[PDB]
């Protein structure tokens, strides 16, 4: 039973656990693998996830989301003001730190965002925890690249909270990168995009990774931006819709709205894979059946800005990491909202037609690497190393032929593998063009008595007297025993190479 | 192209031969000084108290912890203090070459009585001379000698006292228990240490009272032009700034013992 | 009434090896007391986060360092959560004989005194330089 | 706030200057500061001084080793970081805090560690990259070269 990573968002959260060099990401309750940030405060329990989600409509002043906007900051902060007119619960000056009031088993409680996200993380604990049948506490929550201090803080509190062990806070950038494997190392010294379209916000974030080291370059972003925006107007359409048609104000009614807006959200999501969606919803407003559509070319009209706004935080990070569309090599998607096909041809453009790492679901590649972040932080061990080495070796000692019809080996019988080791030879005779390198296998000083594993030719050796060229020859032996024998001429940087198989007294006298 | 080969055959490991090459040979010795004049040391001894308070300043540069003192400060006492050790350097020449009857501005320059006794340069001189007879009617080691001169390197500070001022205190004090050591460890017995200690620390103290004379030897001769002196950069710049605090009580004079 | 208590004998050895051992970096005393103060500390504050009367005794979590030379003396306060009767006599909250065993193991092997905090047993190190 | 923990982008050249002079007890001021830090595999953060002078003791009397201080988890170690930079930028004063070494710290065991290996392979790029950055604008950067 391995350590797990909550992806913990404003609108959504997501679990996985690393095992088996993969990460299996979890189902909730009604198998959902993403399930809403939400509470629902009852007189009677608090509903968590897409429990509270379902009923936001009937109790919304009761049902507290996106705790991560309050979360690690003050009151008094212009972002807790910015939020509280938006929210149909009360927020509280308890001390400069915003509580939310809402009646819980008839009581109007004022509860901090940190249990409130506390109780999200709570419910994915138990998610990972009744799949994997094992409880779980070592953890990795994410968060957004820009948290400051307080907020990691405050994540950390709320796993606490939830009866968490958390091993580390982590950048949600960070984990897609991880996700997508461009830590796993032989890909360093790459720039990585990475493009967060979320629900409630949009974010940019330049990463250079380094055989597994990683620096953020930049960052840039737009705090409103998102899948609850692209809803929001396709709410105007079918509002405005809903009025026009019946001569019916459906505008006033929040709960109508809410079941209009809910539809919107699987209009949305269907349209992604379709070309077209409908809304179908018995007694909607005023007894009145709603029945109607919606296109993806109109979806994409009604939201052809949002969509192109998102490539300006785009420049913007670009420009901070003073990098220009040359020199990103990978292109990353994270958040839902992605999956529209326009965001992905915008994207897609911008870089020239470059294909985008669609590899994972963007909602589930930053929980994804969170898990995988936990498996390697709760003892370091993940699926490497020194088992390979320890377990697997060379059997029998690598090498060469030589002039001479002799072996020189290079990787030495019984050594740990994977392993890469070197030697210099030198063309044998007088002003050769190249050299030829006959691979071999075996205990035996002469190559007629080993075992030929292949041959190759390395070209490219300025002609000099023998003993001039300077040639080196790698033996690059893998796990597997997969051997990879390769030449290269340091003089000029020319190389060639052979893929080798796997089998698998006077002094007691006188005078 | 051609089977490789592992030549030339003279690749060699030198490793453990590179592991055993380290020493290298060191030497001592520096810089050297000398005045170029007698009788005219009256102008002389201004280049000469240049060239030596430059050496000053490598010399207390070289004691640790004297370049981690602000440079405002390091300079402050090299510009009060320089009378001191200037006078102090020729009294342990003196003492060894002319059992204290004549200063020795350099190893290879004694001025003799013939000129000793001019006032040109006996009116600062014969300040210089109490300092020489004290080290030989007091049988200063050299060892105890360069105590003295170490702690005489800063004696001398502003009322208001330094800008890195705890560190200079640490080093003055550390000075003064080397001093007592190198004494305790020669004489012998109880009452000589303390008799030869408070001996040697009286002549520390009582070198304000030469400093203060020779010091006003020079301040006058920089400004009145009647004198007719000549002086190196290096004092001209320390007098112009010495001047203004030292004749008007500015300056505190560190004693390390009661009278 | 004063009730006696003896030690238990891994941490009863660890104060007789922080007073006799030459130990020469005394300064690890102000900062052990110091970190176990903040530890005090946050436990409160977590547990004012599900039940926030734990702070109606006093809002306040911080450390005051309170010298007073006329006495020998420094005073550390912690307005953390504190101890009962029952946890200074079980060691002072903590799982002395494992986390001793273990840092008498890791002295034998060559360890510093300055890891003791490591072990769980950092306050022993104030008789570094206290008398008592 | 340690100062390195704190966001390069709002910490000023000022904040950076007197934490310089209190580091290193140079009343003179930084040269330039290279801000960063790194995750993934190897969390850590670091400043990183170029001083405005080369003061003569760094070539004899000066214990160089106690130029740089390392911290793990914010847990000072040690003045005497050897082995984090190569002994040619020994001159650099600074601050490592790395949140992923171990507190069981011997000479032995940092020496050993892929970690060390990893901090020192690190912090040197990223010096190359803060000379770069001051190769640029070479009126400022022969100031630095001259010493
Ligand atoms: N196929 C889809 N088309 C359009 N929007 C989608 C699709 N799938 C998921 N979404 C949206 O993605 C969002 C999920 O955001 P996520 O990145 O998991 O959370 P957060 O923004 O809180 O970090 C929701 O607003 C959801 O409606």
């Amino acid at each position: 039973a391995a350590a797990i990573g909550i992806d913990l968002g404003t609108t959504y959260s997501c679990v996985g656990v690393f095992q088996h060099g993969k990460v299996e990401i979890i189902a909730n309750d009604q198998g959902n693998r993403t399930t809403p940030s939400y509470v629902a405060f009852t007189d009677t329990e608090r509903l968590i996830g897409d429990a509270a989600k379902n009923q936001v409509a009937l109790n919304p002043q009761n049902t507290v989301f996106d705790a991560k906007r309050l979360i690690g900051r003050k009151f008094g902060d212009p972002v807790v003001q910015s939020d509280m007119k938006h929210w149909p619960f009360q927020v509280i000056n308890d001390g400069d730190k915003p509580k939310v009031q809402v009646s819980y088993k008839g009581e109007t409680k004022a509860f901090y965002p940190e249990e409130i996200s506390s109780m999200v993380l709570t419910k994915m604990k138990e998610i990972a925890e009744a799949y994997l049948g094992y409880p779980v506490t070592n953890a990795v929550i994410t968060v957004p690249a820009y948290f400051n201090d307080s907020q990691r803080q405050a994540t950390k509190d709320a796993g606490v909270i939830a009866g968490l062990n958390v091993l580390r806070i982590i950048n949600e950038p960070t984990a897609a990168a991880i996700a997508y494997g461009l830590d796993r190392t032989g890909k360093g010294e790459r720039n990585v995009l990475i493009f967060d379209l979320g629900g409630g916000t949009f974010d940019v974030s330049i990463l250079t990774i380094d055989d597994g080291i990683f620096e953020v370059k930049a960052t840039a972003g737009d705090t409103h931006l998102g899948g609850e925006d692209f809803d929001n107007r396709l709410v105007n359409h079918f509002v405005e819709e809903f009025k026009r048609k019946h001569k019916k104000d459906i505008s006033q009614n929040k709960r109508a709205v809410r079941r209009l807006r809910t539809a919107c959200e699987r209009a949305k999501r269907t349209l992604s894979s379709s070309t077209q969606a409908s809304l179908e919803i018995d007694s909607l407003f005023e007894g009145i059946d709603f029945y109607t559509s919606i296109t993806r070319a109109r979806f994409e009209e009604l939201c052809s800005d949002l969509f192109r706004s998102t490539l300006e935080p785009v420049e913007k990070a670009l420009r901070d990491a003073k990098l220009d569309k040359a020199q990103i090599h990978d292109l990353v998607l994270v958040g839902g909202s992605t999956r529209i096909p326009k965001v992905q041809k915008l994207l897609q453009d911008f870089f020239n037609g470059r294909d985008l790492n669609k590899s994972i679901n963007p909602d589930e590649a930053v929980a994804y690497g969170a898990a995988v972040q936990a498996a390697i932080l709760m003892g370091d061990k993940s699926e490497n190393v020194q088992d390979l080495l320890l377990l697997d070796v060379a059997p029998l000692s690598l090498g060469l032929e030589t002039a001479g019809g002799v072996m020189t080996a290079l990787i030495k019988r019984n050594s740990t593998i994977p392993t890469k080791q070197t030697q210099i030879f030198t063309t044998y005779s007088d002003n050769q063009p190249g050299v030829l390198i006959q691979v071999y296998e075996g205990e035996r000083a002469m190559t007629k008595d080993n075992n030929l594993l292949g041959r190759f030719e390395l070209s490219g050796i300025p002609p000099a007297p023998r003993g001039v060229p300077q040639i080196e020859v790698t033996f690059d032996i893998d796990a597997n025993g997969i051997l990879n024998v390769t030449a290269t001429d340091k003089s000029t940087g020319k190389a060639n190479k052979i893929t080798i198989t796997n089998d698998k007294p006077t002094i007691e006298e006188v005078d | 192209s051609i089977v490789p080969a592992t030549l030339p055959q003279l690749t060699p490991t030198l490793v453990s031969l590179l592991e055993v090459i380290e020493p290298e040979v060191l030497y001592a010795g520096y810089d050297s000084s000398v005045p170029d004049s007698t009788w005219r040391i009256m102008t002389t001894l201004n280049m000469l108290g240049g060239r030596q308070v430059i050496a000053a300043v490598k010399w207390a540069k070289a004691i640790p912890g004297f370049r981690n003192l602000h440079l405002d400060d390091q300079m402050t006492l090299l510009q009060y203090s320089w009378m001191s050790l200037m006078a102090f350097a020729l009294g342990w020449r003196s003492y060894r070459q002319s059992s204290a009857n004549l200063l020795c501005f350099a190893p290879d320059l004694i001025i003799n009585e013939q000129r000793m006794t001019l006032p040109c340069m006996y009116d600062q001189c014969k300040h210089m001379l109490y300092v020489s007879s004290e080290l030989h009617r007091l049988q200063v080691s050299y060892e105890e000698y360069l105590c003295m001169k170490t702690l005489l390197l800063l004696s001398s500070v502003p009322k208001d006292g330094l800008k890195s001022q705890e560190l200079f205190d640490e080093i003055r004090m550390t000075y003064i228990k080397e001093l007592g050591k190198a004494i305790v460890k020669r004489e012998g017995n109880s009452s000589q240490n303390w008799q030869r200690f408070y001996q040697l620390t009286k002549l520390l103290d009582s070198m304000h009272e030469v400093v203060e004379n020779l010091l006003n030897y020079c301040f006058q001769t920089f400004l009145d032009k009647t004198m007719s002196i000549e002086f190196p950069e290096m004092l001209a710049e320390i007098i112009t700034n010495q001047i203004p605090k030292y004749s008007n009580g500015n300056i505190k004079k560190l004693l390390f013992h009661q009278k | 009434e004063v009730e006696t208590f003896a030690f238990q004998a891994e941490i009863a050895q660890l104060m007789s090896l922080i007073i006799n051992t030459f130990y020469s970096n005394k300064e690890i005393f102000l900062r052990e007391l110091i970190s176990n103060s903040s530890d005090a500390l946050d436990k409160i504050r977590y547990e004012s986060l599900t039940d926030p009367s734990k702070l109606d005794s006093g809002k306040e979590l911080h450390i005051n360092l309170i010298p007073n030379k006329q006495d020998r003396t420094l005073t550390i306060v912690d307005t953390g959560i504190g101890m009962t009767k029952a946890d200074l006599i079980n060691n002072l909250g903590t799982i002395a004989k494992s986390g001793t065993k273990a840092f008498m193991e890791a002295l034998q092997a060559g360890a510093d005194i300055s890891m003791i905090g490591q072990f769980g047993v950092g306050f022993y190190s104030a008789y570094l330089v206290a008398e008592k | 706030k340690p100062i390195w923990t704190r966001n390069p982008d709002d910490i000023t050249n000022e904040e950076y200057g007197e934490f310089y002079k209190s580091l290193t007890n140079d009343w003179e001021d930084h040269l330039a500061v290279k801000h960063f830090s790194v995750e993934g595999q190897l969390e850590f953060r670091a400043l990183l001084f170029v001083p405005r002078r080369a003061p003569f003791d760094l070539f004899e009397n000066r214990k160089k080793k106690n130029n740089i201080k390392l911290y793990v988890r914010r847990v000072f170690i040690m003045d005497n970081c050897e082995e984090l930079i190569p002994e040619y930028l020994n001159f650099i004063r600074g601050v490592v805090d790395s949140e992923d070494l171990p507190l069981n710290i011997s000479r032995e065991m940092l020496q050993q560690s892929k970690i060390l290996k990893v901090i020192r392979k690190n912090l040197v790029k990223k010096c190359l990259e803060l000379f770069t950055e001051l190769a640029e604008d070479k009126e400022n950067y022969k100031k630095f070269y001259e010493q």
